């Protein structure tokens, strides 16, 4: 009955509650470093001259 | 003299302002609103452009002419202005005719016609109307005197020269007025007849349709009728027509251009909802 | 014994919340108070692809960033050429109700699905000319929402029966099934390494699956309504979920918690599609109020609007080299922007 | 599976006429472009005509315009060539090729088998020259074949329209590399092509006894299509 | 032109665009419907009397050089609001109500009324007209002769005859719309009735004519 469902739910929660967590400061610094380390290769926020733009 | 001229100038300016404001309102409303923009509105756009041109140029220059009393700029400008006026008037009439045809084909052939009428067909029909009006009016008006090899326009007036000729003015007037009015009234009778209820206090759907049809047809006929009837009595016997009635007539034809934004572009509730702004 | 297990689950979730609270020391807004704003990113329409007759529901780019696929309820799956606005294939479908499409990374196959509960696979490089149906997968008990190609041999689908599955196209059998959701599943995005993926459901939750063991790994719950679009960050350590409560949020895998929400009091209509840029500095999100938005993903402030559609935008996607972005709305048109 | 078989050749007196047929079976005939290519008893290959899918555009060679007519009947998936006022220089073997065209397709991928035809006695083209004529080879050795043109084949689109064909003796030509370095379907990885503008080469690695024959180069930049004299490979 | 053929590709594009146009033209002579209702409301009966497995089940039929597509979507047992946006732009909606709603499942008639209210005021169906079928009209006579109608509607005040009660039910159902751009057609249908395709036909024609009049601006 509901015993199997409850056992599955608690097993899932226990399995999920054993994961390493890093600090949010690092998890934001990594994102910002990736964003600023690829600024020159993103042709969207840095407009491309019409000499190399393939759609115009 | 003292007050009559200023009164008629004020009336002409008021009508010209109304015409321009209505046309520009139509033009802006078509562009700005996504809902209002549709493939069945390019005809209204073309009609608005024609009405605007007629209003500004024809109304203002003819007002100046009728007040001062004689054509200032000489025969060349007179011929150019007459050609432009007649061409754009015929373009307006042809736009009305194309709208009538579109409504007839959309109502009588409901399912297949809307998809078979691509956006290119609309532009083709507008181009056909404008080009046909241009070919019919501009060449003859500009080159009648060179062809017949004599010029009779007096230096004290500005009117089309081949009005003396019988067959040509009959052909132009008969076509330009009497053909589109007959086509329009026949098509609108067919639309009204085929718009009843077939099943088994709001007003019945046929009542609104008939009201709009009568409004459109009366608005066209009452304005454009006085001018063309005097042409046919003029071509045989000129002295019958007094001078004052001709101006009133030439002007009513202009007044017909004021109410086109009302008759054609104020039936959809979206126009009025936008117009509150 | 139901009450005891319920209490155990309550204790487990309390521990989860306490750990999440402990692991947070600052906010991404605080650390990003010094970076340079991107300014007004003005984009212009370059091409308009007008072939369809009904509302467009899905669209996927090609691996070479030139070929494009689109699907609609006119019964057609026509693939385009972006540079020349040419039509190169037109594939008639069996069911007009189509809500997803995919285009294989190698370029040989495409996929389709919808209310018919069947994911179809087509071969484009056949020896005899015209395209033909290769497989017709049928294992789901509800409408499909999103399908992605692992490779030419295996595909992953998400359906509205609260399950996701991984198929073997050669045999045609449902190799693995993923379960754990409560409501309909409506979105799916694969990792850059294609070793794991996420899925957002209509119970306001998103899960982190693993394609090998077939077991959910993390559960993220921040939204207040159904989630309609997910997309990974380019580095594969974060994703953005656009939900139906007129907001979108960014989640981080390792931190296991929300990072930043992108909302504005002038916005009330919900999201339909979400995609990033090649560097992750921009977030593009479709909307129900007939236009699209661009968000400075590191500052949560608007940085442009992509107007030009007069109905709901339903699909959105940037190319694999980041040169262009394509959108498609319910007015049967599709645009390209640079 | 895919088959192109022709019929209608034989002995013709000068001044007569003949009708050649190309019956196809195994593919979507109605959505393909079909060519006609003839080969002299000892010379190389020469292009004859072309008809597009839907019979929209038809092209003819310079030496057959006004005498030959090419038409197709795709409901019965057969291709025709009507010939009028034959001369002594029209005696050759006529082939039938399919040339599906779209973005990324491989034209000239399948060739017919050919019908003989013998007749008894009664400027702006892009010339392409293959200086090499015949070279000896041995198995296990690498050789290079060169084909040069007179106009640059590098279009502004970035494409370079050069096609390489192989004709083993007593057989019909095959497509090796198309436009100008892509590898065709079913051809091994040994073959490779390179070049730029007007000088091109074909690289063969680990030559065996099965890839012996004559190699031809063709251009597709602008009609008429021009072939080359071809280079013959024979065992040393 | 500067095209390097590179020009049969354009020809192919034009040919398949022509095919798309031809397919679109030929797919505009079939009317798309949508059948809604509840169990035991007789919505299967109207399908059965109309002449000629998960997913969308259809009832593909034709009548008088106009082609019809009846989509029955009662088999999709999932969230309704997540796939009804693709079912808009249908010509009409067919709603079936059983007149013998005199028992619990609340009274079935009240559930039907609530569902009709929900479907005629949805944001995707504000402008789509509804054709309403009142099924099982033969049972209703004996049911109302045996039992009164006040069990369903306490505020009923009038004769207990067939005509007045039927008119009251029809008015109660027709008083659920507020949009002036749509109309509700009604019909009393027995369990076994002669014609029910003509009623769909002459209503769909009226819907199409009204839509054309509105679009032209002549309305
Ligand atoms: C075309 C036509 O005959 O009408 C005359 C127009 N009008 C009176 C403004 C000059």
């Amino acid at each position: 009955a509901s015993i199997a469902q409850a056992r599955k739910l608690v097993e899932q929660l226990k399995m999920e509650a054993n994961i390493d967590r890093i600090k949010v400061s690092k998890a934001a610094a990594d994102l910002m470093a990736y964003c600023e380390a690829h600024a020159k290769e993103d042709p969207l926020l840095t407009p491309v001259p019409a000499s190399e733009n393939p759609f115009r | 003299k003292t007050f009559e001229v200023v009164f008629i100038v004020l009336v002409a300016g008021s009508l010209s302002l109304v015409t321009i404001i209505g046309n520009i309102l139509v033009m802006v409303s078509i562009k700005v609103n996504r809902h209002l923009q549709t493939v069945n509105n390019y005809f209204l756009f073309s009609l608005a452009c024609a009405d605007l041109i007629i209003g500004v140029f024809s109304m203002n220059l003819y007002t100046l002419y009728t007040v001062i009393g004689y054509w200032p700029l000489g025969p060349v400008v007179c011929d150019l202005w007459l050609a432009l006026d007649y061409v754009v008037s015929n373009a307006s009439v042809m736009n009305l005719l194309i709208i009538s045809f579109d409504r007839y084909f959309c109502v009588t052939k409901p399912l297949t016609y809307p998809v078979k009428r691509t956006t290119k067909m609309a532009g083709m029909m507008i181009a056909a109307a404008w080009v046909l009006s241009f070919i019919l009016w501009a060449p003859a008006i500009l080159f009648w005197q060179f062809i017949v090899g004599v010029r009779t326009v007096e230096d004290g007036e500005c009117y089309i020269q081949f009005f003396s000729n019988a067959a040509v003015t009959f052909g132009t007037a008969i076509a330009a007025f009497y053909l589109p009015v007959i086509i329009m009234t026949v098509l609108y009778w067919h639309i009204s007849r085929a718009s009843k209820s077939r099943i088994k206090p709001p007003p019945s759907r046929e009542k609104k349709v008939t009201r709009t049809i009568l409004a459109i047809l009366l608005a066209f006929i009452i304005t454009w009728a006085p001018y063309n009837v005097m042409v046919l009595i003029n071509t045989f016997c000129a002295p019958c027509i007094p001078n004052t009635v001709w101006t009133i007539g030439y002007w009513l034809c202009y007044i017909n251009s004021t109410i086109n934004p009302a008759c054609y572009a104020l039936c959809n509730a979206t126009f009025k909802k936008t117009f509150k702004h | 014994e139901l009450d005891q297990l319920r209490q155990e689950a309550e204790q487990l979730k309390n521990q989860i919340r306490d750990a999440r609270k402990a692991c947070a020391d600052a906010t991404l807004s605080q650390i990003t108070n010094n970076i340079d704003p991107v300014g007004r990113i003005q984009m212009r329409t370059r091409r308009t692809l007008r072939g369809h007759l009904a509302k467009i529901y899905a669209m996927h780019w090609g691996t070479d960033s030139r070929l494009l696929v689109s699907a609609s309820q006119d019964g057609k799956l026509i693939i385009w050429d972006s540079y020349t606005t040419n039509k190169v294939h037109a594939i008639p479908l069996r069911s007009s109700w189509v809500m997803t499409c995919a285009y294989a990374p190698s370029g040989n196959y495409v996929a389709c699905g919808g209310l018919d509960n069947i994911c179809s696979i087509y071969n484009l490089k056949t020896r005899e000319g015209n395209v033909r149906v290769s497989r017709e997968l049928a294992g789901h008990t509800g409408y499909l929402s999103c399908c992605r190609f692992l490779d030419d041999n295996q595909i992953v689908t998400s359906s509205g029966d609260t399950t996701c599955a991984l198929w073997d196209i050669e045999t045609g059998q449902q190799t693995t099934t993923f379960t754990g959701h409560t409501g309909d599943v409506m979105s799916l995005s694969l990792a850059p390494d294609t070793r794991l993926f996420v899925s957002g459901a209509c119970d306001a939750s998103a899960k982190l699956w693993d394609v090998r063991e077939g077991m959910c790994r993390q559960t993220f719950t921040g939204h207040e309504s159904d989630i309609n679009a997910i997309c990974f960050f380019p580095n594969g350590n974060a994703f953005a979920t656009g939900s139906d409560d007129a907001t979108c949020r960014l989640f981080d895998l390792r931190a296991d918690q929300e990072l930043m929400t992108y909302s504005h009091d002038n916005i009330i209509c919900g999201i339909t599609s979400v995609s990033f840029s090649k560097s992750g500095r921009l977030l593009l999100a479709g909307y129900d109020d007939f236009n699209c938005n661009v968000w400075d993903a590191l500052k949560a402030d608007r940085a442009g609007v992509l107007a030009g559609h007069d109905n709901r935008v339903s699909c959105l996607g940037v190319t694999d080299d980041g040169m262009a972005v394509a959108t498609g709305s319910w007015d049967s048109f599709l645009k390209i922007w640079n | 599976d895919v088959q192109l078989v022709e019929s209608g050749g034989g002995l013709v007196q000068p001044g007569g006429s003949r009708k050649l047929s190309c019956s196809a079976s195994g593919f979507a005939f109605s959505s393909f472009g079909m060519h006609w290519v003839r080969q002299a008893p000892e010379k190389g290959l020469e292009w004859v005509a072309y008809i597009s899918s839907g019979s929209g555009t038809i092209y003819y060679a310079d030496t057959v315009k006004g005498r030959f007519t090419i038409s197709r009947d795709d409901p019965k998936n057969t291709l025709f060539l009507q010939m009028t006022s034959l001369r002594s220089e029209d005696t050759a073997m006529y082939y039938c090729v399919r040339s599906i065209y779209y973005y990324g397709s491989s034209p000239f991928d399948f060739w017919g088998q050919g019908t003989t035809l013998t007749v008894s006695s009664g400027g702006s083209d892009i010339v392409m020259t293959q200086a090499t004529s015949s070279v000896p080879v041995t198995p296990g050795e690498s050789v290079s074949i060169s084909c040069r043109s007179s106009k640059s084949l590098l279009h502004s689109n970035g494409n370079t329209y050069l096609y390489w064909f192989l004709q083993r003796p007593g057989q019909s030509p095959q497509l090796l590399i198309y436009r100008m370095s892509n590898l065709a379907s079913g051809v091994p990885d040994r073959f490779s092509g390179s070049g730029s503008g007007t000088a091109f080469t074909l690289t063969i690695s680990r030559l065996e006894a099965e890839d012996v024959g004559v190699y031809y180069c063709m251009q597709h930049l602008e009609y008429p299509l021009t072939f080359g004299a071809g280079t013959k490979l024979e065992l040393k | 032109t500067l095209s390097a053929e590179d020009k049969a590709a354009v020809e192919r594009s034009k040919m398949i665009e022509k095919n798309l146009k031809e397919d679109g033209i030929s797919a505009a002579k079939d009317v798309k419907l949508l059948l809604l209702g509840a169990g035991e409301s007789g919505k299967s009966t109207i399908v059965k009397q109309m002449k000629i497995t998960t997913g969308i089940v259809e009832t593909h039929f034709t009548f008088k050089n106009l082609h019809f597509r009846l989509f029955d979507v009662g088999g999709q047992r999932s969230e309704r609001k997540k796939w009804i946006h693709c079912f808009e732009d249908v010509t009409a909606i067919i709603f079936c109500v059983a007149l013998s709603g005199y028992d619990q499942v609340t009274n079935r008639m009240h559930e039907s009324l609530m569902l009709f209210d929900s479907i005629c005021n949805n944001k995707f169906f504000i402008d789509t007209s509804i054709i309403l079928f009142l099924n099982k009209k033969d049972l209703f006579g004996e049911k109302i002769k045996k039992s009164p109608l006040t069990i369903c509607f306490p505020e009923y005040t009038g004769p207990n005859t067939y005509e007045d009660a039927a008119a009251y039910i029809q008015a109660q159902f027709e008083s659920k719309n507020r949009s002036p751009n749509k109309e509700i057609y009604c019909h009393m249908t027995c369990a076994t009735d002669t014609n029910n395709i003509q009623v769909v036909f002459d209503a769909v024609t009226d819907i199409i004519i009204a839509n054309n009049l509105r679009g032209c601006g002549l309305y």
